[PDB]
RNA sequence: AUUAGGGUUCGAUUCCGGAGAGGGAGCCUGAGAAAUAGCUACCACUUCUACGGAGGGCAGCAGGCGCGCAAAUUGCCCAAUGUCAAAACAAAACGAUGAGGCAGCGAAAAGAAAUAGAGUUAUUUCAAUGGGGGAUAUUUAAACCCAUCCCGAGACAAUUGGAGGACAAGUCUGGUGCCAGCACCCGCGGUAAUUCCAGCUCCAAAAGCGUAUAUUAA
C-alpha cells in the first residue's frame, strides 16, 4: 500500500493567510494582554 | 523481623545491600558491560546509514492503517535495523541508496504507539532536515 | 575649561619622576578631551620647564561623560624621560625608535644559518 | 598487638585488632592487620601474649619493626 | 584555558509549569510593574528565596551564638538600608514575612513613577532607557536599579538631558 | 550536579601527584635522564637518489587525510606574567620565547537589555531618539572592542510549540473518510473528526523554542 502516500495533503484545497497589521513586540504586547484579561479564554460563534 | 539490628553489625548489612542492587532491572543494566552490545547505536544518540528499501507496517488492533517505513544498514558497525518516517507524504524524499541520520524513537528501546517493533525514526536525509523539507523551508540537493 | 585633580602623588627618586594619578572634569565637549590639552594643563599647574617631559597614559572616559581618569609622569630632566621610558610610550610623543622588521623574517633568516658554519653567517 | 605466632627464628608475627566505623550505616565493622617484627633473644614472647614495638630502618623484605617491651600474658 | 573569571545563574524556572493560579497572579504583577517577561519575576523569587534560608538556619538552630550576632545585624542593614523591612521590627523572625510586591516596589522604574516624574510605569521605562534619568549626577539606564533609601531624595532629572 | 535530613551520581580537562612520546630493549654526557625537537639495534610504516648511498617520528603551535552524531586562523606580538643567561635602561648599540598574551571563528554555558511613549475627535498632534553613519579624538605593542560627542522612524515588521485528559488555551470553518495521518500514555479517523490536512481566533515561553540519548529528583 505504498502507492496512497500523502493521499489527504495533495488533495486538500489551497488557501492562502490574510495580511494583517503588526502586533507590539516586547513590553508592549504584555501590556495589551493585561489590558484585556483584567482591567475589562476563547469563545466561538454558534 | 526483616533486619539486623547489632551495633557491629555493618558487613552484614553492606553485604545485603550489594546482593539485592542486581534485582534492579535498571541498575543492573547500567552496570553490566554487556550493556550497549545488542544496542545497535553503540550507546550514541544518533547514527548513519544507507537505506536500501522501503517497506510497510500494519497497525496493531484495534487500529488499521499501514505505517511507512524504511530498512536502513548503519556505517559505524553495519547493522541492520527499521526506522520510520513521520510525516504525511515523506516517503517521497527517501530514495534508496540515501544516507540517512536516525534517532530513537523516545522510550530507550521500548516500541512506540502502534507500531510493533519499531523502535527508530528518520530525521535527516541527504544532509538536509526531514521537517525542513516538509514545511518547504529547504530544497532536496542534487 | 577643564579642571585637573591629583591624587596618590609620590616622589620616586630611584627613577628621577614623580607618579600620580590625574582625574578631569569637563562640562560638554566634541568627544574626548585629548592628551596634548592636559599635558599642556599639567605642564602649567606644577610649573615644569618643559612640557616634552610629562608622560600620560591610560585614559578610561566614564559612563555618563564629563570625567576622565589616567596615570601621568612628570621627569626631573628631558635625558630622563628619554632613559627610562618604553620604546612604545615614547614613540607616542615623537621621539622613537624605528620598527624593527617583521619576526617571521628574522626566525626563517636565524634557522637557515643553522645549518652553515663560519662565514657564510650572521 | 599481640603475638600471633613464633614459627621462624628471631622473627614474630603479631596481629592489631581494631574496629572500623561505617558512616552510611552508623555501625562498626572488625578488621585486622599483620605484621612481621624482629625478636631479639633478650625477650622470650609466648603466643598470645601482648608486645610493644617501635619503627626501625628495612631489616629484610618485611620486616620493619623491632619488639621493644613483652607483657606477660 | 587557564581563565578564573567567575560566573553563575540567578533564576530558576518554576516545577508545574500549567499552574491556573500562579498564571494569573504572575500576569497581575507583571503588568502592575510593567515588567517585559516573566524572567523578571522570577529573578525576585530566587533573592527572596536566599534571604529566607539564610534566616532560618540562623533563627534558632545556633541559638545565641557568635554566628547569630554576627550577619544578623548584617542583613537588617542590608534590608533596612534598601527599605525591604519596618524600621520598628528589628529581629530575625520578621524577615520571614517579606513577599515578592515589597522587592518590586524599591526599583527605579517604580520609584520614578511614584516621584511625579513619569506618568505610567511605561513612560517611566521609556525615560530610564533614554538617558533622561539621573541618580546623584549619575546617569543611570537600568531600569532594575535597586534604588537605596539613602539616594531616595537624590533621584531627579539629568543635566545632560533636554528635560 | 542534585538533594529537608540520610544519600545518589560525575571527575579525559585550568591547581597538586603519577605515567608516556609509533612498539620493545640498551646507553653516553651530566649535580640531576634509562632524555627522545640525545645516541645505538631490531619490528611496523615512510622520504630523496646519479642506485653507490642518505634520511623521518606533531599525544608542542597552526594546518591536512581518515574516523565518526560530534569540536576554530597554515593570523599579530613579546606591550603585561614568567623562564634561561656572559645579561639593568639608554648611548653606532632593540637577546630568545607557537610558554604567554590578543584578535578571528565560535545561540556550550552565564549576566544586562531594543522591537516605543503621552494625548486629541474613531484619527490625527507632540516630544524622545536608540540601532545605523561619522569625529579634534580616546583605547591598544599596533589594532580591535568599549566609553564620550554629533545626519538620522512611528517597515529597523519575533519566533518556536500547542488548543479532548494529564496540562493553559475553540462546542469556529472547509477537505478526507479505519485511507491519509495524529498520538511520549490513555486514545482519535469506518461521509455531521472537540485530536488528521488547512483558515481564523486563542494559549505558553520568548531572542529563544522543539527532538534524541545518558544522569539527578520525583
Ligand atoms: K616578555
Ligand atoms: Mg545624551
Ligand atoms: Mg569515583
Ligand atoms: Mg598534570
Ligand atoms: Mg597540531
Ligand atoms: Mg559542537
Ligand atoms: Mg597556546
Ligand atoms: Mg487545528
Ligand atoms: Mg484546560
Ligand atoms: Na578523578
Ligand atoms: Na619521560
Ligand atoms: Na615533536
Ligand atoms: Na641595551
Ligand atoms: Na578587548
Ligand atoms: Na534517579
Amino acid at each position: 500500500s505504498l502507492a496512497r502516500a500523502g493521499k489527504v495533503k495533495n488533495q486538500t484545497p489551497k488557501v492562502a493567510k490574510q495580511e494583517k497589521p503588526k502586533q507590539p513586540r516586547g513590553r508592549a504586547l504584555k501590556r495589551l494582554k493585561y489590558t484585556r484579561r483584567f482591567l475589562s479564554m476563547n469563545k466561538q460563534p454558534p | 523481623m526483616t533486619k539486623t539490628n547489632g551495633q557491629n553489625a555493618a558487613r552484614k548489612l553492606v553485604r545485603l545491600r550489594c546482593r539485592n542492587r542486581w534485582a534492579d532491572k535498571g541498575w543492573k543494566r547500567a552496570h553490566t558491560f554487556s550493556a550497549r552490545k545488542a544496542n545497535p547505536f553503540g550507546g550514541s544518540s544518533h547514527a548513519k546509514g544507507i537505506v536500501l528499501e522501503k517497506i510497510g507496517v500494519g497497525a496493531k488492533q484495534p487500529n488499521s492503517a499501514i505505517r511507512k517505513c524504511v530498512r536502513v544498514q548503519l556505517i559505524k558497525n553495519d547493522k541492520k535495523i527499521i526506522a520510520f518516517v513521520p510525516n504525511d507524504g515523506c516517503l517521497h524524499f527517501i530514495e534508496e541508496n540515501d544516507e540517512v541520520l536516525v534517532s530513537g524513537f523516545g522510550r530507550s528501546g521500548h516500541a512506540v504507539g502502534d507500531i510493533p517493533g519499531v523502535r527508530f525514526k528518520i530525521v535527516k536525509v541527504s544532509n538536509v532536515g526531514l521537517y525542513a523539507l516538509y514545511r518547504q523551508k529547504k530544497e532536496k540537493p542534487r | 575649561e577643564v579642571c585637573i585633580r591629583t591624587s596618590q602623588f609620590k616622589v620616586n627618586k630611584l627613577l628621577n619622576r614623580k607618579q600620580f594619578i590625574v582625574e578631569v572634569n569637563h562640562p560638554h565637549w566634541c568627544g574626548t578631551v585629548p592628551t596634548q590639552l592636559i599635558r599642556k594643563k599639567l605642564a602649567t599647574l606644577y610649573k615644569v620647564p618643559d612640557a616634552s617631559q610629562v608622560s600620560l597614559f591610560g585614559f578610561k572616559t566614564k559612563f555618563g561623560g564629563g570625567k576622565t581618569t589616567g596615570f601621568g609622569l612628570i621627569y626631573d630632566d628631558l635625558a630622563s624621560l628619554k632613559r627610562f621610558e618604553p620604546n612604545y610610550r615614547k614613540t607616542r610623543m615623537g621621539f622613537g625608535k624605528a620598527r624593527l622588521p617583521a619576526r617571521k623574517s628574522v626566525k626563517e633568516r636565524r634557522n637557515r644559518n643553522k645549518k652553515l658554519r663560519g662565514k657564510a653567517k650572521g | 598487638g599481640v603475638v600471633h605466632s613464633t614459627k621462624m627464628h628471631r622473627t614474630i608475627i603479631i596481629r592489631r585488632n581494631y574496629l572500623h566505623f561505617i558512616k552510611k550505616y552508623q555501625r562498626y565493622q572488625k578488621r585486622h592487620k599483620s605484621l612481621a617484627v624482629h625478636c631479639s633473644p633478650a625477650f622470650d614472647p609466648k603466643q598470645g601474649d601482648e608486645v610493644v614495638i617501635g619503627q626501625c630502618r628495612p631489616l629484610s623484605k618485611t620486616i620493619r619493626y623491632n619488639v621493644l617491651e613483652v607483657v606477660s600474658k | 584555558m587557564r581563565n578564573y573569571n567567575n560566573f553563575n545563574r540567578v533564576w530558576k524556572a518554576p516545577r508545574r509549569p500549567f499552574e491556573k493560579e500562579r498564571l494569573d497572579r504572575e500576569m497581575k504583577l507583571c503588568g502592575q510593574y510593567g515588567l517585559r517577561c516573566k524572567r523578571e519575576i522570577w529573578r525576585v523569587n530566587m533573592t527572596l528565596s536566599k534571604m529566607r534560608r539564610t534566616a532560618r538556619l540562623l533563627l534558632t538552630l545556633p541559638e545565641n551564638h557568635p554566628r547569630r550576632l554576627l550577619e544578623g545585624s548584617a542583613i537588617m542593614r542590608r534590608c533596612h538600608e534598601y527599605g525591604f523591612l519596618d524600621e520598628e521590627k528589628d529581629k530575625l523572625d520578621y524577615v520571614l514575612s517579606l513577599t515578592v510586591p515589597d522587592i518590586l516596589e524599591r526599583r527605579l522604574q517604580t520609584i520614578v513613577f511614584k516621584a511625579g516624574l513619569a506618568k505610567s510605569v511605561h513612560h517611566a521605562r521609556v525615560l530610564i532607557q533614554q538617558r533622561h534619568i539621573a541618580v546623584a549626577k549619575q546617569i543611570v539606564t537600568i531600569p532594575s536599579f535597586i534604588v537605596r533609601v539613602s539616594s531616595e531624595r537624590h533621584i531627579a532629572f539629568a543635566d545632560a538631558s533636554p528635560f
